[PDB]
């Protein structure tokens, strides 16, 4: 019938839009994990540096 | 007669040298500097990033102690301290010999000291 056409113009948009917004809610969240990981990768190198420098200084000093 | 061609290169921490000229042991390489130009800045970079290759050349010389010698021939108030504080960056002040000549020091010792 004619009401069955109407349910199909909607039922198409409301999956196109909600599939799109579940891949932005994916995407932001993927970059959020890859940032936190990298802000701790730079933190890891820094600490190392400070320890290699530190020990050399105490060897020289002594 | 007592020398022979060297061939063991070092990391100066400046790309440009270690490609184009290749700074090896027993070789000079003046760094020409103008007047109204820095001289101090650039020098410091070569002192804290001077290091042999571990086997990147096919060998090292890290197996024998690497050390540095200094001797300044006329220096002011800033160049005095500027050098000393980058030698603590270097971590070398227990294995270096410094022959600092100032400008408040006699002018005759500017050619003796070398």
């Amino acid at each position: 019938k004619l009401e069955a056409i109407l349910s199909q113009e909607v039922e198409a948009e409301i999956q196109a839009l909600l599939q799109e917004a579940e891949a932005k809610a994916e995407a932001v969240k993927r970059e959020a994990e890859e940032k936190a990981k990298a802000l701790l990768q730079a933190r890891e190198r820094a600490l190392e540096a400070q320890y290699r420098a530190a020990l050399r200084r105490a060897e020289s000093a002594g | 007669v007592a020398r022979r061609k060297p061939e063991q290169f070092i990391q100066t921490g400046i790309s440009t040298i270690d490609v184009m000229n290749t700074l090896v042991r027993g070789q000079k390489l003046p760094i020409f500097s103008g007047s109204g130009l820095p001289a101090n800045e650039i020098a410091a970079q070569i002192a804290r990033q001077a290091t042999v290759r571990p086997d990147l050349s096919g060998e090292g010389e890290k197996e024998e102690p690497f050390a540095v010698v200094f001797a300044a021939m006329g220096i002011t108030q800033r160049e005095l301290s500027y050098f000393i504080q980058e030698f603590e960056r270097t971590g070398a002040l227990s294995r270096s010999v410094l022959f600092l000549n100032k400008a408040d020091d006699p002018t005759i010792e500017r050619i003796l000291t070398p």
